[PDB]
């Protein structure tokens, strides 16, 4: 599922070493590291992301991305 | 790192149950949550997960009545057992499991105490 | 939106192509140097066209003033080149939109991308040698020409007109190093790596330069512009970015005193720890 | 085998810790963490990237790749 | 929580055709060089074929023509379409999952299905 | 609780491979790797960093940053 | 790598202790700082902890009179114990766990030699 | 010895998870993992990179590299 | 000890894969891996990079820099 | 992986032999290749290696007389043995040692099977 | 990987002595350099050791009459014996010690043969 499409409005690393990242009114965490320095990369430039999950409510975790 | 299951008593069959179990934060966003379950003599089995992602899995005796989920806020998941059956009584284990791709050292695997849960 | 590019000599070159700079864009305020700047073209809409005729290469007497190549406005790519004797405008593949009326227009089976005249052709841009012999040759390579086909010695001639017209339009940094073989003795322009890794950067340095302000440099891509006196020496016209967008939409990062594009910067800002390698 | 030639249509990272890339009109994974970085770096500044493989086909995995 | 689930294969005349498959947990799958490994009555574990995660196809000598190993990445699974049969290629058929260098999971590591019987007449 | 936002100042990598960085006045350490180079494109990009800990008094640690 | 502790010893009900254990720097700021005890016959129990960026985390029986805190100066750890009761009679360790998220040797814990605390009743010898 | 100083021309990530460079008109490939982003930056930036090694023939290894 | 103060003028990967990096006039080398894609990050950028030691001659190491 | 050795027999005290030994592909540019040798009775010892970079080393004995060398394209090392002593007499064995700053698997050593190598 | 040591020997009291040990170049940048040393009967004892960035540390015995000092072209380390005493008389120990930030292969503290010092 598709939970948000745009821009990284900004993002937060967590004390338990997952990422969390804001897209459109959303906030979603990953607990995969690989994905810190591509997602915040993608913020550096506004690289429109597209969050993917099975679960899409504000507070959830994904462990997929698209970048465009 | 501590699991706490509860919920679970008696029920009667046809019936339904709850069980929740409180996951220390350190390591609740790293893991599928799961649960497995042990029948008194028979040894421990698969029942169903949930990883980080919200992916869903079940043993087929028990797909389309028990539903797995997660509270991401209150570190928590819940198995809702629907329409209970005598062959779901066991002890019911809560199961922390970290995903690949995270890491976390050296554990990697976490169980509860459990909670017993009887149909009849 | 009808010009000439005089090949007689140096100054008669450089005229041209200012005239059709002039003609085609307007200064940036910021990029200004002794009335030498750094231009982007206008908003011209859509398909707009300029037909600009070759007229030099004959030195002595007036041969050769046939040949006009079609360049789109906004882009300075070419479209295709009429041929103003047999009344025939061979147009790419690639450019079917783009109708000028009256002259006889034949769609070819190839397009226009420096990718197909290299492969089609046989050298490719760097290491290319371009002179005024090899001007005369590359026009009567087009004048010979009819078909919808493309050969080889056409494919040739394109990729020579191609870098002394609209590629010099762009790059103060070609028209210079070219107008040398103009004069007397023939010397003989070689068309450099660099000059090439300019061509490919275009579209990304236009995105870039309107957000300059007097900062000391200017980091694009595998391109560095160490002053506002090596950006006015290098690049002369761009293109209008209001193709111009890779992924972003923040086009610039000031980092210390340095202009960059803020994706060269978040293309090495987004390495993992690096003890993680020990983790394979 | 030269199976695209291009620049990267857009990147996916996947649940598996895969990470996807679309060039020409084909879409390929690859399963070298290494290459993440590399390859989201080639889509950042419009590389030509070249993917080579045994299997060509969309929906290939390659672990192997020229950046021009 | 990996698990290789074979099938396929039996009994066949020799010269004949079978074909294995082996679906494999999506976990690793992507993640996994698979092949086939045999063993015979009275002998230890042969190689007989894999494929890489790339596509890549290697085999034993004396299957090289006959037989052909394939992935659907889609589905999970891989094949061995086995062809002109022989008395010699009787044996117990195992599916191999064998994780590759550069995937961060656990270079090198083998996985095993339970095992397919393949008899040849 | 919010310890510092702002720009970071400058920031030093440690002897003990710990990273400091400096934020409206003070100083705040980490011990998180992940977060090095995080940090370091923060600071050249001008990113608008916060700071996140229990203990807020310049020269305490900190495993939690806020990226706008 | 050192964890000398210090402190603890005899004292009366109700009284007060104050524990500290002194950690090489090496290890310091990449560690949790804990105290387990171990009472005769019973096995090491956690008893209090905190993190690098401060997150303080008390076994139930203790909260209230008993207060964890660092000194990232000093590199060290400070367990103030108050109201003591005999139920908090043991050995206390120091305990040096290595953060998830950051990296020393294979070494993951480290620990103290031991000390003893001893909580006393009023009709018991003081010495 | 000094075995070739330019621009890297080209990269290629390998099957094997090496990583070849091109500098003049000649190939080296290197082991290191280290220097897989440092080398794929120099030639995003079009740093200067010298490779440096004891055989210097075309298809040779290295693992010492002069960036400027 | 603070023991040169600038912007990094060439850094070098060496064999036994530790970084080499130019500050001011002298050469200083570090064992510390994660400091190489910042030091990298730092010579790009020009960043003013102070490399802190016990030792301050050329040639010698050092785990401590600071950077601005 | 494999290693396999090949050259090496019967050769005359004075004269000469070449040894080539092929790697497989997924560890050739990984690895610095090495030449160890054991006689009948003794303890294995090193002979010969060179780097991925192509960094040579010998034992004190054989500087000299023998020379070690790389066709990265054919992924295979060579040992061009010159003057053969009777001393060097032996099973030479291939050995590929994966060196610090790369990975392939949990093995960070491999050895060939031996080929024998005598002199009169 | 090799640590090998010199100097070391006879000497009167008051007198001096200049230990060094000499590193395999792979390590020796990797490494914190340490000397230890062992009397007859008594167990291993730390004199003294130096950081790749060059931070000293001495047993407090030991301290004002020892130095301890890198060459990191020559890739050794040196330990400067100045006006000895009969405490010191032991078999001294060079140790090379990996650091917390490095890597090399799964060997992370490496030792040399040792050296005989003799204090009258």
């Amino acid at each position: 599922a598709d939970c948000a499409k745009g821009k990284i409005e900004f993002s937060k690393y967590n004390e338990d070493n997952t990422f969390t990242v804001k897209v459109s009114g959303r906030e979603y965490w990953t607990n995969r590291w690989n994905l810190q320095p591509l997602l915040q990369s993608a913020q550096l430039t506004g690289m429109t992301v597209t969050i993917i999950s099975n679960t899409c409510s504000s507070g959830s975790g994904f462990a997929q991305v698209k970048f465009n | 790192v501590q699991l706490q299951e509860s919920g679970g008593g008696l029920v009667q069959a046809g019936g339904s149950l709850r069980l929740s179990c409180a996951v220390s934060g350190s390591i609740f966003r790293l893991s599928t949550m799961g649960w497995y379950r042990q029948a008194p003599g028979k040894q421990r089995e698969f029942v169903a997960s949930i990883t980080s992602y919200g992916d869903t899995n079940y043993r087929d005796s028990v797909k389309g009545r028990f539903t797995i989920s997660r509270d991401n806020a209150k570190n928590t998941v819940y198995l809702q057992m629907n329409s209970l059956k005598p062959e779901d009584t066991a002890v019911y284990y809560c199961n922390a499991n970290i995903e690949a791709g995270t890491y976390y050292g050296p554990g990697r695997d976490y169980w509860g105490q459990g909670t017993q849960v009887t149909v009849s | 939106q009808e010009f000439t590019i005089d090949f007689s000599t140096q100054q008669s070159y450089v005229s041209s192509l200012n005239s059709i700079r002039t003609a085609i864009s307007t200064p940036l305020e910021h990029i200004s140097q002794g009335a030498t700047s750094v231009s982007v073209i206008n908003h011209t809409p859509p398909g707009s066209y300029i037909s600009v005729g070759i007229r030099g290469l004959d030195v002595y007497q007036e041969r050769f003033d046939h040949l006009r190549l079609i360049i789109e406005r906004n882009n300075l790519s070419v479209a295709g080149f009429v041929n103003t004797t047999t009344n025939t405008f061979y147009r790419f593949s690639d450019f079917a939109h783009i109708s000028l009326p009256g002259v006889t227009t034949i769609s070819m089976t190839t397009d226009s991308s420096y990718t197909t005249p290299q492969r089609v052709a046989a050298l490719e841009r760097s290491g290319m040698q371009v002179s005024r012999h090899s001007l005369v040759s590359s026009y009567l390579a087009l004048m010979e020409f009819s078909g919808n086909t493309m050969t080889r010695e056409a494919s040739r001639a394109v990729l020579r007109f191609v870098t002394v017209t609209a590629q010099a339009l762009r790059f103060r940094q070609i028209q210079r190093e070219f107008r040398q073989a103009l004069s007397e003795t023939a010397p003989v322009y070689t068309m450099t790596p660099e000059d090439v890794d300019l061509t490919l950067n275009w579209g990304r340095i236009s995105n870039v330069l309107p957000e300059y302000r007097g900062e000391a440099g200017v980091r694009v891509g595998r391109i560095s512009f160490n002053n506002i006196s090596a950006i006015l020496g290098t690049v002369a016209v761009i293109l209008n970015c209001h193709e111009c967008q890779i992924t972003g939409d923040r086009p610039v990062i000031k980092i210390t005193n340095t202009l960059w594009e803020s994706n060269t910067a978040a293309a090495f800002l987004n390495r993992k720890s690096q003890s993680l390698y020990t983790t394979g």
